[PDB]
């Protein structure tokens, strides 16, 4: 099941779960500089792509 | 300038937030919206309206006088 994996597989698999998906976030401590959720959410895609 | 991470000190405060794709941008827009507008106008009308009513009364009197002050009298 590993040797099947090549670069095309990770791109397809990662986009399926990561690209343009709503993440869950949890913060604890001195997190004033923790980016706002909309900024986090916009980091889940690239306008160049 | 000022940066995030150098503003102030905060302790023991938790914030729960939901993604904007999980919720509605217009929730109860008229159900809860109008009663809130009524409360907001009710709370401030007595502080804003009187001076502008006072202006309205001066405005009608002043024109009413001027509009007829140049009428003629029999003398
Ligand atoms: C009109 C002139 C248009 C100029 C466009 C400039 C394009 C550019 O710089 O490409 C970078 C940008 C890279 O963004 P990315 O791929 O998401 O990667 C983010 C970086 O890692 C870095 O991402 P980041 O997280 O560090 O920053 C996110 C950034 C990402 O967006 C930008 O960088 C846009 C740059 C400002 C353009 C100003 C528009 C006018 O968003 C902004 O901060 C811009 C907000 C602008 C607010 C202005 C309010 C008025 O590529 C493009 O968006 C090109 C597509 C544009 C389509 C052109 C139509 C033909
Ligand atoms: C000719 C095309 C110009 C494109 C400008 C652009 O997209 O700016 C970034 C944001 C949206 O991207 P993002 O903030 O989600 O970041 C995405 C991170 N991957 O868009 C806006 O809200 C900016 C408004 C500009 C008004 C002058």
């Amino acid at each position: 099941r590993i040797a099947e994996v090549d670069a095309r597989v990770v791109r397809e698999v990662c986009s399926k779960y990561f690209y343009d998906q709503c993440p869950a976030v949890a913060g604890f401590g001195p997190i004033e500089q923790l980016p706002d959720y909309n900024r986090i959410r916009s980091g889940m895609f690239w306008l160049r792509f | 300038g000022r940066q995030f991470g150098h503003l102030t000190r905060v302790r023991h405060v938790i914030t729960y937030s939901l993604s904007p794709f999980e919720q509605r941008a217009f929730p109860h827009y008229f159900s809860k919206g109008i009663p809130n507008v009524l409360r907001r106008t009710r709370a401030c009308i007595l502080r804003v309206a009187p001076p502008f009513v006072a202006f309205y009364l001066v405005y009608t009197w002043g024109t009413q006088e001027f509009e007829k002050s140049k009428r003629k009298n029999p003398a």
